[PDB]
RNA sequence: GGUUGGCUUAGAAGCAGCCAUCCUUUAAAGAAAGCGUAAUAGCUCACUAGUCGAGUCGGCCUGCGCGGAAGAUGUAACGG
RNA sequence: GUCUGAGAGGAUGAUCAGCCACACCGGGACUGAGACACGGCCCGGACUCCUACGGGAGGCAGCAGUGGGGAAUAUUGGACAAUG
C-alpha cells in the first residue's frame, strides 16, 4: 500500500533533520536510503497551476506499506503545499523541539492541518539530546496535548514519541536515537489507518462534455475521480441546476463499451431520459445522496503573494472573484469575518464564500481563485452551509 | 504533375466537383505538385447546398495524378484523372467519405483519415 | 452651461439627469413625447419618494417650462435633461444611451464624457491628377478648408492649398514631349510636392491625415509620403473631388473614420493585456472603485452601455452590490467610477461590446 | 536636524512644475548636482574629517592632426 | 361514413369496416395454389456499421422505444385465460 506523510512544526525545530532520520533508519533492510541532509534541504521549486512551492518529496517503504514523505523549507511553502494539495497527507508528524515547543508556527500549523483536513497527527519531539531534564519535557508534552485538543484533534490519546534526529543520523542506539525513530515508524505503521482508495470512495465524476447519440440517449464525458459506474447504477446530477435523477445505461470509451467506469480514467457514460440541454459542464455525477450542492461555504484560503504571480492588491470583504471547481468557474463573493477587513497578500485565513449558483461540494474539496486568468489565491472547503 | 490553372476532380464528400490549382505551395518558384503535395485551389463547380460554395479559395491535397508517382523499385503508378481532397485552414481533411483510390504517399500524420476512408490504398 | 465642463462643475442637491431615447425622422419620432412624459413620471415619483413633494413639484415644473416648447421633430439620438432647483439644461446628443433617471449629487455626465472621448481631429488630403485640397476636420464637421485666406498658410515655403498641378507637361511648355512617357514620374513628383506642403502644415499642428483620391493617386502618394506613419485611412470611392463641398468630402470619409476609431479600440486590448501581465489591472467593481477613488486609476476601460447600481460609501470605500436600486444606493455606480477617474487626471475608454467581454465589463489600468 | 520649505498636484516627500534660499549641531552637509520611486523608500554627489605623499586643476588663444565621410566597368580623390 | 345545416347544401375521409397502393430508393425475377413477397432472393444505389483493408452486414410506414422535427400525442408492461 501507499501512504502520504509529512513533518510539520516550527522552523529550526528539525523537520528536515528528522525526515533524513526516518530515511536513514528505514534504510535498514534497504526499505529506504541513507539520505543526506543537504539534498533534502535543497527542495526543488515547481510552479504548478500558477502556484510555486518548495517541496522535498522523500520516499521510503516499510514491511507494512510504502510512504510518501513531504518536507518544506518554510512556513509559506508548508501553507502552499497543504492548501494546493500537491499530495494530501493523511498523517502528519508534528515535530516539536524539546525546548520552546509551542511556537506560533506550530500554533498555525496545527490549525492549518485541521482546516485542510488532515485526519491524524502523530507527535514526535526532538532536541531531547539538548535537554537534560524530565519535568519540562512533561510540561511540553502537556502543552502539545492541550494544543491538539484545542483544535478537535485527540491529544489525550495522541501517540507522543521522544528522540533526537541528530543521534538517529549518528547511529547511536541510545533510546533518543534509532530506538526513537523505530517506534515512530511503528506508530506510523499502526496508528495511521490505510487510506481509502479512489475506486473505493463513493462514485463521483465531474461532467466535462455533453453529447447525444441517436438511439442511446445523453452521453456526458469526464474523468471519474472516485468509485465505479456500471450499467444499471442509479446516479444523480448535482451542480448548477437542481438535482436531477437518472440511470446509467452504458459506459463507453472510444466508441466501444466498457464493463464499468473506474476512478482515474476518462470514460464516458450514458444517461437514461435526460436531454442534451438538461445537463451541462460543471455539474457532477454522483451516487444519490453522496454529495449536495451549496452556495455558502467557509474555506481556508491562501492569498498568493506577488512572488508566485499572485496579485498586487489585498483581498477585502465584498471582493467577488471567480472560483474554479474541477470543471467550471463560478463567481463567488468573499465574505470575511469580524475584525478581518484587510487580508494581506501572502497570508492565509478562513473566509465565507457565496457563489452565484450552487456547486456540488463537500468538506475537503479544493479550488482556485482567479481573475482574468491570473491565480490570486488557492483554497480548500472547510464547511458547507445552506 | 499539377501546376497553376490545372483542373482537378474532387475525391471527397465536400460538395465541390471541380477545383483549379491557383498555387503550388512550398517554395518560392515551386512548379509542380504531385500526390501528397498541398495546393491552393479555387472551387469551380460545386454541388447545390454543399459544404463548399463555388468560388471559394482553400487548401487541397493532391491524391492521384495522371502523370503518376514513382516507387523505390522504379515502378510508376498512373491514374486516369487528377484528383484532390479539400483541406482546412490548418491543412486537415474535411472529408467523411473518400471517392476512388489514393496512393500510399499520403501515409503520415495529417493525411491519415484520407487513407483510412479511401476505398483502395495503392 | 450646455457643455461637459459646466455639468461637471455644477453641484446641486438633488441633481436630476433624465435620458430619453428619441428618433431623428417620422413616424419613428412619434413616441418621443410619450417617452419623455414616461421618464418624467418615473423621475417625479422618485423625487417625491426620495426627498419630498415640494422638491419634486418644483424640479418638475422647472423642467416642464423647458420642455413645453419642444419641437420633437428636431430630436437627435437622445434627449438629456439635467435639472435641479433654479436650473434646467436641455441638450440633444447624437449618441445612443439607455433611458434612465439618475438622481444624485452629480449630473450623470458619463455619456458626455464618452462622446468627448470619441472625437477624432484629422486632416483630409484630397488628391487628383489636377489639384490637391487639404481639409482639417473634427469628427463629422469641417474645421477649415485651407483656402488662400486661411492664415495658417501665411508663412509657408511650399505651395499653399489649393495646389494646382501646373507642371510643365500639363501646359505643354518645357520639354520632354509625350512620347517619353514620364507621366507617372510627373504625378509622383507632384504628389511629393503636395506631401511637402502637407508636412509643413502638419509639423505645426500634428493631426492624423486621411488620404482621399483615386486608387492610383493615393498609391502614388503613399510611395512618396515623407511621414507615412501618420496616415490612418485612405478612401478611394469618394466623388466630386474638385467642385465638391468641403463638408461633402468629410461626409464620405465617415466610414473610414469609424473604422479607425474601431482600430483604436482593438489596439487598447494590448494595453489591457500589458496591464494584466504587469499586475496593474483591476477588474472587480469594488477594486476599481477603490483604485479610482484614491487617485490610482490611469485609464478606465468600460464596456459600452455597462450600468450597475451599488451601495457606495466613500468613508469606508465599500462597494457592495445593490438589490433593487431603491434603498439609497447610487444609481450609476460605474458612472461614479468614470467621474472619479476623470477627476484624478485619468482617461475613460468606452469599449464596444464585441471587443470587451460581457462577463468582465470593466477594467482599470492602475498607476501602481 | 527643523522639514514631507510653501504652493500646485492623484501623488509632488532634495530631485514634474512655480516662489524664496532660511535657520540649527556643526569639522561638513545644497530647502540638493544625478540615478531611482506612482509618491515614499533606496544608491550616489556637492561638502567635511581621516590615510598616502608633490605638484596639480580648469578655462582662453595659436599651429598641425582625428571623427563627421555612402555609388555604381577596375585600384581610381599624390600621374605612377 | 364524420362535422355542420331546418333542409337543400357546404366541409371533411382520425379512431371502426370495405377496397386500393406501398414496405430505405431503382430494376429483375425465383419458389409457390397464391408474391414480382413488410421482418424472402439477385443486381444497382444512398446512408449506417464491422474488418486483419482482402472483404462483409443492415432496413421499426409491426409492438414497445430512441434521437430529431414540432404547438402537440403514451409503456422499452402481462398473457395466450378468452375470440381468432
Ligand atoms: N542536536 C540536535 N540538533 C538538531 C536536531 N534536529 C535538528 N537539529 C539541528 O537544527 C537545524 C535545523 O533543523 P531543520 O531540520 O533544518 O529544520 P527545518 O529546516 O525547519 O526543517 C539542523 O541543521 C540541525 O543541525 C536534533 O534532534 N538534535
Ligand atoms: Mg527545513
Amino acid at each position: 500500500p501507499h501512504v502520504n506523510v509529512g513533518t510539520i512544526g516550527h522552523v529550526d525545530h528539525g523537520k528536515t533533520t528528522l525526515t533524513a532520520a526516518i530515511a536513514t533508519v528505514a534504510a535498514i533492510t534497504s526499505g529506504g536510503e541513507a539520505k543526506d541532509y543537504a539534498s533534502i534541504d535543497s527542495a526543488p521549486e515547481e510552479k504548478a497551476r500558477g502556484i510555486t512551492i518548495n517541496t522535498s518529496h522523500v520516499e521510503y517503504d516499510t514491511p507494512s506499506r510504502h510512504y510518501a514523505h513531504v518536507d518544506c523549507p518554510g512556513h509559506a511553502d508548508y501553507v502552499k503545499n497543504m492548501i494546493t494539495g500537491a499530495a494530501q497527507m493523511d498523517g502528519a508528524i508534528l515535530v516539536v523541539s524539546a525546548t520552546d515547543g509551542p511556537m506560533p508556527q506550530t500554533r498555525e500549523h496545527i490549525l492549518l492541518s485541521r482546516q485542510v483536513g488532515v485526519p491524524y497527527i502523530v507527535v514526535f519531539m526532538n532536541k531531547c539530546d539538548m535537554v537534560d531534564d524530565e519535568e519540562l519535557l512533561e510540561l511540553v508534552e502537556m502543552e502539545v496535548r492541550e494544543l491538539l485538543s484545542d483544535y478537535d484533534f485527540p491529544g489525550d490519546d495522541t501517540p507522543i514519541v521522544k528522540g533526537s534526529a541528530t543521534e538517529a543520523l549518528k547511529g547511536s542506539q541510545e533510546k533518543y536515537g534509532q530506538p526513537a525513530v523505530v517506534e515512530l515508524l511503528n506508530i506510523l505503521d499502526t496508528y495511521i489507518p490505510e487510506p481509502e482508495r479512489d475506486i473505493d470512495k463513493a462514485f463521483l465524476m465531474p461532467i466535462e462534455d455533453v453529447f447525444s447519440i441517436s438511439g442511446r440517449g445523453t452521453v456526458v464525458t469526464g474523468r471519474v475521480e472516485s468509485g465505479i459506474v456500471k450499467v444499471g447504477d442509479e446516479i444523480e446530477i448535482v451542480g448548477i441546476r437542481d438535482t436531477q435523477k437518472t440511470t446509467c445505461t452504458g459506459v463507453e470509451m472510444f466508441r466501444k463499451l466498457l464493463d464499468e467506469g473506474r476512478a482515474g480514467e476518462n470514460c464516458g457514460v450514458l444517461l437514461r431520459g435526460t436531454k442534451r440541454e438538461d445537463v451541462q459542464r460543471g455539474q457532477v455525477l454522483a451516487k444519490p445522496g453522496s454529495i449536495t450542492p451549496h452556495t455558502k461555504f467557509d474555506a481556508e484560503v491562501y492569498v498568493l503573494s506577488k512572488e508566485e504571480g499572485g496579485r498586487h492588491t489585498p483581498f477585502l470583504n465584498g471582493y467577488r472573484p471567480q472560483f474554479y471547481f474541477r470543471t467550471t468557474d463560478v463567481t463567488g463573493a468573499i465574505q470575511l469575518q469580524d475584525g478581518t477587513e484587510m487580508v494581506m497578500p501572502g497570508d492565509n485565513v478562513e473566509m465565507g464564500v457565496e457563489l452565484i449558483h450552487p456547486i456540488a461540494m463537500d468538506k475537503g474539496l479544493r479550488f482556485a481563485i482567479r481573475e482574468g486568468g491570473r491565480t490570486v489565491g488557492a483554497g480548500v472547503v472547510a464547511n458547507v452551509n445552506v | 504533375m499539377i501546376q497553376v490553372e490545372s483542373m482537378l476532380e474532387v475525391a471527397d464528400n465536400s460538395g465541390a466537383r471541380r477545383v483549379q490549382c491557383i498555387k503550388v505551395l512550398g517554395g518560392s518558384h515551386r512548379r509542380y505538385a504531385s500526390v501528397g503535395d498541398i495546393i491552393k485551389v479555387t472551387v469551380k463547380e460545386a454541388i447545390p447546398r454543399g459544404r463548399v460554395k463555388k468560388g471559394d479559395v482553400m487548401n487541397a491535397v493532391v491524391v492521384r495524378t495522371k502523370k503518376g508517382v514513382r516507387r523505390p523499385d522504379g515502378s510508376v503508378l498512373r491514374f486516369d484523372d487528377n484528383a484532390a481532397v479539400l483541406l482546412n485552414q490548418n491543412k486537415a481533411p474535411i472529408a467523411t467519405r473518400i471517392f476512388g483510390p489514393v496512393t500510399r504517399e499520403l501515409r503520415g500524420d495529417q493525411f491519415m483519415k484520407i487513407v483510412s476512408l479511401a476505398p483502395e490504398v495503392l | 452651461k450646455a457643455t461637459l465642463k459646466s455639468l461637471r462643475e455644477t453641484k446641486a442637491n438633488p441633481a436630476v439627469s433624465i435620458f430619453v431615447k428619441t428618433h431623428r425622422e417620422h413616424p419613428a419620432n412619434d413616441q418621443d413625447p410619450i417617452a419623455l412624459k414616461n421618464q418624467l413620471k418615473i423621475v417625479e415619483e422618485r423625487l417625491t419618494n426620495e426627498f419630498d413633494k415640494r422638491t419634486a413639484t418644483t424640479i418638475l415644473d422647472k423642467i416642464h417650462a423647458e420642455t413645453k416648447e419642444y419641437n420633437h421633430k428636431y430630436n437627435l439620438d437622445t434627449l438629456a435633461i439635467f435639472a435641479s432647483v433654479d436650473d434646467v439644461q436641455l441638450i440633444r446628443m447624437p449618441l445612443d444611451t439607455p433611458e434612465r433617471v439618475v438622481i444624485s449629487n452629480r449630473f450623470a455626465t458619463r455619456d458626455l464624457v464618452r462622446d468627448m472621448a470619441s472625437a477624432v481631429h484629422y486632416y483630409t488630403v484630397v488628391l487628383t491628377r489636377d489639384k490637391a485640397r487639404l481639409i482639417e476636420a473634427a469628427n463629422d464637421r469641417v474645421v477649415a478648408e485651407f483656402d488662400t485666406d486661411n492664415a495658417k498658410q501665411n508663412n509657408m515655403e511650399g505651395i499653399p492649398f489649393p495646389i494646382d498641378n501646373n507642371g510643365l507637361y500639363t501646359t505643354g511648355d518645357g520639354g520632354s514631349d509625350r512620347s517619353a512617357n514620364n507621366e507617372n514620374s510627373y504625378l509622383k513628383e507632384f504628389f511629393n510636392q503636395v506631401d511637402k506642403s502637407v508636412q509643413e502644415l502638419w509639423g505645426e499642428h500634428k493631426m492624423p491625415l486621411v488620404i482621399v483620391g483615386d486608387v492610383r493617386n493615393i498609391s502614388y502618394y503613399k510611395e512618396v509620403c515623407d511621414r507615412p506613419e501618420n496616415i490612418i485611412a485612405t478612401v478611394s470611392n469618394l466623388t466630386e473631388l474638385e467642385d465638391g463641398n468641403a463638408q461633402r468630402i468629410i461626409d464620405g470619409v465617415q466610414d473610414a473614420v469609424e473604422g479607425y476609431r474601431t482600430s483604436l479600440h482593438e489596439a487598447a486590448l494590448g494595453e489591457i493585456d500589458k496591464a494584466r501581465g504587469a499586475n496593474a489591472l483591476s477588474t472587480d467593481l469594488q477594486d476599481v472603485y477603490r483604485a479610482a477613488f484614491q487617485g490610482a486609476g490611469e485609464t478606465l476601460y468600460v464596456r459600452r452601455g455597462y450600468i450597475q447600481a451599488a451601495k457606495v460609501d466613500e468613508d469606508a470605500q465599500t462597494l457592495t452590490m445593490a438589490d433593487a436600486a431603491a434603498d439609497g444606493v447610487t444609481d450609476d455606480a460605474v458612472g461614479l467610477i468614470i467621474e472619479h477617474v476623470i477627476n484624478n487626471g485619468g482617461k475613460a475608454v468606452f469599449m464596444p461590446q464585441e471587443m470587451m467581454s460581457a462577463d468582465q465589463p470593466i477594467a482599470l489600468v492602475t498607476r501602481y
